């Protein structure tokens, strides 16, 4: 009642009702899971056209944050865009003068935090719609994901999932999660873990999957160099996604 | 509904606010004057009032120049703030244009003023109305400046406690004062036979008269005592 | 009503509309009527300033007030009101020529008196205006007439009208339509003006009003806006009384 | 109602947060000031429930404003740690400008004036706390005692009970305390303070915090040992007294 | 009711919002710091847990804010981010201004006062987080503290916050042995942490541990957060698993 | 309901009800009486005492102001702090300025302009001190251009000026009392024999100096605050002068 | 003009501290206070730049006395003189300076051993026992150190002091009026009349 | 410029110039070249004649806040420590301070401090500053006596003035006297140089160039 219409003060029972509605705002969302595995991470999502004629190809719903780590997200739509753009500008600055080169994934996500805690403070203010996930590869802690709650708190995974058909798709990763899976493994998880939300449509045209894996050295745009590292994150097109989605 | 009655930042349904409206109130309740004007002079006459009998009574004529000054009828504390700004403005025209700043022009200043408040959600509204004679250029000026800043230019007009009487003493006599100039002492007399009459279970005394006076050979003066004892 | 909605000016009705911006309309019909006339070479203002008394001086209270030399406005509503939106357009004004070192468009002031209204709208801190605002001149294209709205909407007009006796003075304009498609002539829109507030005062008939017109017309006020009075009002006031009889 | 904020009173003249700021007092550990004529003995109940609660590294209920003014507190102990600071900071401060010696009615005065202008103005609130501040000056052999109050009110009493059940000590306080001659015993000031602070402990002279100040900048803390020492000798007269007095009853 | 802005009072002369910001812990993790003169341990329990929650090669619930000086978190994880990152800051001006490291006196009463600030300007929350302090300075040896959400500190020997610190703290004082030693602070912590959690078998990756030692590589201080297998081992002792 | 809550809120009155009920806080303060002669003013208050251990000889309720001037004061001194501290500065600043006294009238001028503030901010004056004072002064000294002048400086309104004033609990059944024995006849020492006479009869206590204060303007004695000798001595003349009548 | 000298025996610090004070031509008088104590324990002697003196030497002094009193137990001769240094290393990048040199001659409780740290007017804290700044470190460098025996009192290093101050006179065209030669021991700071 | 004053057991006596210079010209030969602070303390006007007066007289309005809020008679040393703060913060402006803040109180003795414009505050017994302060000095050292009497520390303050007056090329006018007792300056009259000096040549037997 009074602990949603301020927020300075709580519930009895712990927490704001802005918080708890934060999480019910994250579910209204498109469905969007992860998984880790040790040579790779798989990030995928889906994506609701909602017209016949709205292009959502045109806008894709993983989006790099920066070169090595992309992200994605459930719950609103507009929220999602500003806190992705405040994600490129504070990672030059934070670490690509510290280190001359883009950010840990653990060191971003502590920033990140501090953000969403920050529309959690005071009244005048509302919480984020979305929960995040961030994925990505370093070489100081290895590959990593990482659910960041508009709250203020984050957690690294090994992989969960957030969005409409979370408690349906969490069961599933506890099954067929292994202790060493590959890339390729994971992507075939991944599919399957998606298809139980949404079926009836499921194609690689609406569903969107990505890896975060290895260097490109083609999306890095320059070769010649003995020891440049190119984009960890990479996108699979429409057809490689068929080509896995088949492999079902 | 009287949800309004809170808020001046929000419209009534009638399309005013509440809270311009109460601050008429405050004028009804506030001390009367009576204004009036010709050509060459301009007259104000206020009541003093007393709380008692140890009083020795408030000073209802502010100075505002040498050629300008204000009388006041509602709060006070508002006619301070506005006295200090009007008096800052009279100066600055002084200062940088050695120019007399017409009664008309100031009344224009002291509107935006009025309307900040109402805009703003912050500090009191208004609730006093001045009566405002000059003497500049354009001989002596009459303007009528209520708190929602309407400023009006008439010949004889009354504001606070029981000034309906006072506006039917100047409508009569209309024409009887814009006849007479260069009489400072016909114009003097017309206030207090029109302050007679708009009040009502009291009586004027000698040291609840106070008339400010002005014109284009009259110096502003204040007359006190002995010097208003002579047209009660 | 409740649940919002009128109780701030941010919060949105669930119809389309903002039920506190439909108060400030109520109260530009309150105020006393005021129209404008586009020509195809000038335009004329008029003003209903009624009066209440013959405390009054007659001439000296007006609601047509100028801008730049050549910039006409008048206002309706809640009057130091209309006098405010005019006070922080002469300032608006000064800007605009000091920088260009030109004469502002019509057009341009337009957009910028609008910008004013909408700010007053976006927080709950500030009361809209309550005001509509008939304005217009003669620039580099030539005449134009607009008018603005206390929700913050504006189109240009060929005639325009608002105030107590607008129901009366719409009609007026409609007729001129018809009867010169050029919306008539500068001069003799002058005299158009007088017999169209004198039919409106019918509609406030109880009290006696004051009658002022000013002009601003390409050639026969020179690009300059000026008041119209002296002989020439007086022949504006005579024409009305004859065709209204 | 006229509680919702500090630009409002209630039509007695009160404001209602200040009235709860007084209830506020009544919470945290009581404080006694009692005067000698060449010394204050300023002591406070020192508030301990468990073993594993120290009474070394602890928060001290006594916090030094310098080295010949002293300042004892009661009400929210959270909420008098920006209080204590403060105090200190503007004692070295009057020193830095001067060069003088801190005054005792100089620095109630602005202490009090921290308060105040927290009150005055509605967008923060006060402390709900209010202090015994005790003290001498080089300059003076004759003993100030001050009080403030969580409105901005400063007053000056001869002894004074604050804090956790501060009525009962009170009347006893009024009684033995002569205005003609207060306590010219420095040990007999302490003991008073110890009859005092007795009565509010329940048992306790490891919960009972005496110093004790004197002039020309002398302070101590007084060990656990000598607390202990007043107690033996207070409960001998105090048992002695009531014998007696049953044996008046028995003579007639 | 008061529950608008912080600048009010309620009629027990505390403000009901200190009141919410107490109960904010009693719905978080247990937490446990046992000091003995050969070391001092901090605990810290698991809120949250899942066999595809990565809390293998992490922590969360402790932070060292300097090479001397370590906390534990009971109460909710979004406050506890931005308070710990400002203790850290203000370490390290310690370090920089006077060059020796913070007491842990300061370091406690400066949040503390930053808490009470919240309470004390504006309408903005209280924060309802306490944290468990275990420090060195070398003027008061060890030196174990605990902050509460109203913003006041208070030494100790031993604490229990976070849920059900009545039961917990009954259990503690009952145990403990007058000299005291680290290892029994380990093993007491264990045994304490079991009967509050709602498992009934306590687990490594169910736990977080921190032990602090100068009693063995002397002359210096040594903090280590504990590794997975290790916290399995002094499992093994209390005879848990 | 929405007009106690706002100092931006008027009620049907036209006024604010902030500004009302800090009248009502000076009647909850003790007694204070000014009476002004043509040979000094004399201010007098009382004090009150509940315990034995309560010092009021060791605190102020009279105050100097500056070197001729004097105040006395009722209501909260948390209101009268900043009040006195403001006007301590005034006087001192004038002297900077000048060389010259302050003169009576434009000290109250300067403590009525710091009454204003109620709230939060305003155009032609800033507002930092966010409630109404729940004090009032009664300011007394000394120029040379007038006299002596005793002045009412009111914290809700402007200020009157008196020939003699009661304010506090005890105030009304004083000022009847001061119109039938306020004369100008009366010399420096029935000046301060009145004062004692009105002060006890709305004390709930009895007449002694522990619960008294007199002091006087005189400007060829400075501002003077009496000893408790003196004062003592008069309860016991007030008490033989009113024996044999 | 404007000596400072410092030893460090074995079981005190011995600050020297010139009483002459020249502004102009003139000597304004033969007694002036050159040093203040921080603490009743830690001292500091200072000279420098044009009453840069004294409103550096009363800053600071009050700043040391608000950390002693503050933590309630005195600070450490370590952490004084980190302080000290740093004010001056802002100022000198900061667009209003203060070029005053310092020692600071504290005995330290917490370790058990005297300590004279060397602060230079640049900001520069360095631990040295026979420290010294303007001209008198040109003459005191050697002297104290030809004569330095390893192990120090408090009796061996004031004929040593009464000796440098006695080549000092003689060797500049100076008058330092003698020197005042306080004492920083473990029972506090204490004024002994010297040469 | 010459003022100088000294302390002695009955007071101290102050003793100073009338003689404003300005360039080569006379500027005036009247101006009493000590501020009357308030009636306990005085301070003196030598450097920037517009610098000591303005802020001497500020220091006035400090003297007179700090008796109203505290209601004790303010310290000579928290008088001139305050002008030193004050002084510091206006420093780098162009500013100039040559005063000497004298008085003499039950709790402290006669005091007086140094006030400059660099942030000095000296402590001293004997002061003299301005230009001839030099000539101040010399004289008055060498017939310095604490136990001296107040007729004769008057005449030692002013013969102090009359040979700093004669050799120097900025001073002169009138000598004006001053001694501050625990109850405050008292004026002890104006004494016009230029008859002055041939008086004193006589008496003493010194000033030996001139025979009138």
């Amino acid at each position: 009642d009074r602990y949603s219409f301020s927020l300075t003060t709580f519930s009895p029972s712990g927490k704001l009702g802005q918080i708890d509605y934060a999480l019910t705002a994250v579910k209204q969302g498109v469905t969007s899971l992860g998984i880790k595995a040790t040579n790779g991470v798989v990030i995928a999502t889906e994506k609701k056209s909602s017209s016949p004629l709205a292009m959502s190809e045109t806008l894709s719903k993983v989006s790099l944050l920066t070169p090595d780590i992309g992200a994605v997200y459930s719950g609103m739509g507009p929220d999602y865009r500003v806190l992705v753009d405040k994600s490129r500008k504070v990672a030059h600055t934070s670490y690509k003068r510290i280190y001359g080169e883009y950010p840990p994934t653990k060191l971003l996500v502590s920033e990140v935090a501090k953000i969403m805690q920050e529309a959690t403070q005071s009244g005048g203010v509302r919480p984020f719609g979305v929960s995040l996930l961030i994925a990505g590869h370093d070489e100081f802690n290895g590959f990593s994901l990482y659910q960041v709650d508009p709250s203020g708190s984050y957690f690294p995974w090994k992989a969960t999932a957030i969005g409409k058909g979370s408690v349906a798709a969490k069961t599933f990763l506890e099954k067929r999660w292994n202790d060493e899976l590959e890339l390729e493994d994971a992507i075939h998880i991944a599919l399957l873990t998606l298809k139980e939300s949404v079926e009836g449509e499921f194609n690689g045209d609406t569903i969107e999957l990505a890896i975060i894996g290895d260097e490109n050295p083609d999306l890095l745009g320059y070769t010649g160099i003995p020891t440049d590292k190119g984009p960890r994150f990479r996108k699979l097109t429409s057809q490689e996604i068929n080509d896995r989605l088949e492999a079902l | 509904r009287n949800n309004y009655d809170g808020d001046t930042v929000t419209f009534s349904p009638t399309g005013r606010l509440f809270q311009v409206e109460y601050a008429l109130e405050a004028i009804k309740q506030g001390s009367v004057t009576v204004g009036l004007r010709s050509n060459t002079h301009a007259v104000l006459v206020a009541l003093k009032r007393n709380a008692d009998e140890l009083s020795s009574y408030q000073k209802k004529i502010i100075k505002c120049d040498e050629h300008m000054g204000l009388s006041l009828a509602g709060l006070a504390p508002d006619a301070r703030v506005l006295s200090n700004y009007l008096r800052q403005q009279c100066n600055y025209s002084s200062l940088v244009f050695n120019r007399k700043l017409a009664v008309e022009r100031a009344g224009h200043l002291l509107c935006d003023k009025a309307q900040k408040n109402t805009q703003s959600y912050g500090g009191r509204p208004y609730g006093v109305g001045l009566l405002i004679i000059g003497y500049d250029k354009s001989g002596a000026h009459l303007l009528e400046f209520q708190p929602s800043g309407n400023v009006t230019e008439l010949y004889g007009t009354a504001i606070g406690a029981r000034s309906q009487g006072a506006k039917t003493y100047l409508e009569r006599t209309l024409d009887t004062f814009i006849k007479i100039d260069g009489n400072p002492d016909e114009l003097i007399k017309a206030g207090v036979e029109a302050i007679s009459q708009s009040l009502r279970d009291e009586s004027l005394t000698v040291d609840n008269l106070s008339i400010a006076i002005v014109g284009k050979d009259t110096p502003f003066t204040i007359y006190d005592g002995e010097a208003v004892a002579k047209y009660i | 009503i409740g649940t919002g909605y009128d109780l701030s000016n941010s919060v949105f009705s669930p119809d389309g509309r903002n039920f506190q911006v439909e108060y400030a309309v109520k109260a530009v019909e309150n105020g006393t009527t005021s129209i404008g006339i586009k020509c195809n070479d000038g335009v004329v203002f008029a003003v209903e300033k009624l009066i209440t008394s013959k405390l009054l001086v007659p001439q000296k209270n007006v609601k047509i007030q100028v801008v730049d030399r050549h910039i006409g406005c008048v206002y309706s509503g809640l009057i130091p009101d209309g006098r405010h939106l005019v006070n922080r357009g002469r300032e608006e004004a000064a800007s605009f020529k000091k920088l260009y070192k030109t004469p502002i468009p019509i057009p341009a002031f337009a957009d910028r008196l609008g910008q004013y209204v909408q700010a007053h709208t976006l927080y709950n801190s500030v009361r809209p205006f309550g005001v509509s605002t008939i304005f217009g001149g003669v620039d580099k294209n030539g005449a134009h007439l607009y008018m603005l709205e206390p929700s913050g909407s504006y189109w240009g007009y060929k005639g325009a009208a608002t105030g107590k006796g607008r129901q009366s003075a719409k009609a007026e304009l409609e007729k001129l339509v018809d009867h010169h498609p050029e919306g008539l002539s500068a001069r003799e829109a002058v005299k158009q003006a007088a017999k169209i507030i004198y039919l409106a005062h019918e509609d406030n008939k109880e009290k006696d009003f004051e009658l002022e017109i000013s002009w601003c017309s390409l050639s026969e006020t020179n690009g300059l806006h000026k008041f119209v009075k002296g002989d020439l009002l007086q022949e504006a006031i005579d024409f009305a009384q004859k065709e209204i009889n | 109602g006229y509680d919702r904020a500090l630009s409002i009173f209630s039509p007695d003249g009160h404001i209602f947060q200040v009235e709860y700021a007084l209830e506020a007092v009544k919470r945290g550990t009581c404080a006694v000031g009692v005067k000698g004529k060449n010394c204050v003995v300023l002591g406070c109940e020192r508030r301990s429930t468990l073993k594993l609660q120290d009474t070394r590294i602890t928060p001290s209920k006594v916090s030094k404003i310098d080295s010949h003014v002293v300042l004892s507190f009661s009400g929210l102990n959270a909420d008098s740690r920006i209080l204590i600071e403060k105090a200190r900071v503007e004692a070295q401060s009057h020193r830095l400008t001067l060069e003088d010696p801190v005054t005792v009615e100089y620095l109630t005065r602005y202490v009090a004036g921290v308060q105040q202008r927290y009150t005055q103005s509605g967008g923060v609130r006060p402390f709900g706390v209010s202090t015994l501040i005790a003290g001498f000056d080089p300059r003076d052999d004759e003993p100030k005692l001050y009080q403030t109050e969580p409105s901005g009110i400063y007053s000056s009493w001869s002894a004074q009970t604050i804090g956790r059940n501060s009525k009962t000590v009170r009347e006893f306080l009024e009684k033995n305390y002569d205005r003609k001659e207060p306590p010219a015993t420095v040990e007999e000031c302490v003991k008073l303070t110890v009859r005092s602070l007795l009565e509010v402990v329940q048992t306790g002279a490891k919960n009972i915090e005496i110093t004790v100040v004197k002039p020309d900048s002398d302070i101590v803390a007084l060990s656990s040992e000598e607390i202990n020492q007043y107690v033996t000798q207070i409960e001998q007269e105090k048992q002695e007294q009531q014998e007696q007095d049953k044996k008046k009853k028995s003579n007639h | 009711r008061y529950d608008s802005r912080t600048t009010i009072f309620s009629p027990e002369g505390r403000l009901y919002q200190v009141e919410y910001a107490l109960e904010s812990i009693s719905h978080a993790g247990t937490a446990i710091g046992i000091m003995a003169s050969d070391g001092i341990v901090l605990a810290a329990e698991r809120k949250v847990t899942s066999t595809l929650l990565e809390q293998d090669t992490s922590t969360e619930k402790l932070y060292k804010l300097n090479d001397k000086i370590a906390v534990a978190v009971a109460g909710l994880t979004a406050d506890a981010e931005i308070l710990i990152n400002t203790a850290r800051i203000h370490a390290q001006n310690y370090l920089k201004t006077y060059n020796e490291d913070i007491p842990v006196e300061i370091l406690v009463r400066r949040l503390s006062d930053i808490k009470q600030g919240y309470t004390q300007h504006g309408g903005l929350r209280p924060f309802g987080v306490s944290f468990i302090y275990a420090g060195y300075d070398d003027r008061y040896g060890y030196q174990l503290y605990t902050s509460n959400p109203s913003g006041n500190y208070t030494g100790w020997k031993a604490i229990s916050v976070g849920a059900n610190t009545s039961a917990a703290q009954t259990l503690l004082q009952m145990d403990y042995k007058d000299d005291m030693k680290v290892d029994d602070a380990i093993e007491l912590a264990l045994k304490t942490l079991s009967k509050t959690t709602d498992s009934s078998a306590l687990t490594y990756d169910r736990l977080e541990f921190a032990t602090i030692r100068k009693g063995a590589n002397d002359g210096e201080v040594y903090q280590k957060i504990f590794k997975p297998q290790e916290i399995k081992d002094i499992l093994v002792k209390t005879g848990i698993t | 309901s929405e007009y106690d809550r706002g100092v931006s809120t008027f009620s049907p009155e036209g006024r604010l009800f902030q500004v009302e009920y800090s009248l009502e806080a000076i009647k909850l303060g003790s007694t204070a009486i000014g009476i002004a002669t043509k040979e000094g003013v004399v201010l007098g208050v009382e004090k009150r005492a509940t315990s034995p251990l309560l010092e009021s000889d060791s605190i102020e309720k009279i105050v100097e102001i500056d070197r001729h001037i004097g105040c006395a004061m009722s209501g909260l001194t948390a209101d009268a702090r900043s009040m006195i501290e403001h006007a301590r500065t005034a006087a001192v600043t004038h002297n900077l300025y000048y060389d010259e006294d302050i003169n009576v009238e434009s000290l109250t001028q300067s403590v009525c302009d710091l009454a204003l503030r109620f709230g939060e901010g305003a155009s032609g004056e800033e507002r930092l001190m966010s409630r109404p004072f729940g004090v009032a002064l009664l300011i007394a000294g000394h120029d040379a251009d007038d006299g002596y002048q005793l002045f009412h400086a009111e914290p809700s309104g402007t200020f009157y000026r008196y020939n003699a004033k009661a304010i506090g609990s005890g105030s009304e059944g004083a000022q009847a009392e001061l119109l039938n024995e306020w004369h100008s006849s009366l010399t420096l020492k029935e000046a301060e024999l009145l004062v004692l006479k009105i002060l006890k009869q709305v004390m709930e206590e009895k007449l002694d100096e522990n619960n008294a204060q007199l002091s006087c303007i005189t400007k060829q004695d400075g501002f003077k605050i009496y000893d408790n000798e003196k004062t003592a001595e008069l309860i016991k003349e007030l008490k033989e002068k009113e024996a044999a009548e | 003009m404007d000596i400072i000298l410092g030893i460090r025996v074995q079981d005190s610090v011995i600050l020297a501290s010139s009483k002459a004070v020249t502004r102009g031509i003139s000597v304004l008088k033969d007694s002036d206070d050159k040093t203040r104590q921080l603490s009743p324990h830690t001292l500091m002697s200072f000279a420098g730049e044009a009453g840069d003196t004294v409103q550096f030497a009363e800053y600071i002094q009050a700043n040391i006395q608000l950390y002693s009193i503050r933590e309630d137990y005195e600070l450490s001769p370590q952490a004084v003189s980190s302080f000290v240094r740093q004010e001056l290393a802002k100022s000198i990048r900061s667009r209003r300076p203060y070029q005053v040199n310092v020692l600071i001659g504290g005995y330290d409780k917490k370790k058990n051993k005297p300590e004279l740290y060397q602060i230079d007017y640049l900001g520069t804290k360095v631990e040295l026992p026979y420290g010294a700044h303007g001209y008198s470190g040109f003459y005191t460098f050697s002297l104290l150190d030809h004569h330095y025996r390893p192990d120090m009192t408090t009796e061996e290093g004031l004929d040593l002091l009464k000796l440098c101050v006695q080549e000092l006179e003689k060797r500049m065209p100076m008058d330092f009026k003698g020197v005042i030669v306080k004492i920083v021991d473990k029972d506090g700071i204490r004024q002994v009349d010297d040469f | 410029t010459t003022t100088l004053a000294f302390r002695f057991q009955g007071g101290i006596i102050v003793a100073v110039d009338s003689r404003a210079t300005a360039g080569n010209w006379v500027a005036s030969q009247t101006v009493k070249k000590v501020i009357e602070i308030n009636p306990f303390l005085l301070g003196t006007m030598a450097g920037g004649a517009a610098d000591c007066q303005f802020w001497e007289t500020w220091l006035g309005s400090q003297c007179r806040l700090h008796e109203l809020r505290e209601k004790e008679r303010i310290s000579v040393a928290a008088a001139s420590k305050i002008l030193s703060n004050l002084v510091y913060q206006y420093k780098g402006a162009g500013l100039s301070m040559g005063t000497m803040i004298c008085g003499y109180t039950r709790k402290e003795g006669p005091t007086i401090y140094y006030v400059d414009s660099d942030g000095t505050r000296l402590k001293g017994d004997i002061f003299c500053v301005g230009s001839g302060q030099t000539f101040a000095y010399g004289v008055l050292d060498s017939n310095y006596k604490w136990d001296l009497s107040v007729e004769d520390a008057l005449y030692l303050g002013k013969r102090s003035i009359l040979a700093a007056a004669h050799r120097d090329a900025y001073s002169g006018g009138s000598v004006n006297l001053y001694h501050v007792t625990e109850d405050g300056w008292i004026y002890h009259g104006n004494h016009d140089v230029g008859e002055l000096f041939w008086k004193v040549k006589e008496e003493e037997g010194s000033f030996n160039n001139v025979i009138g």
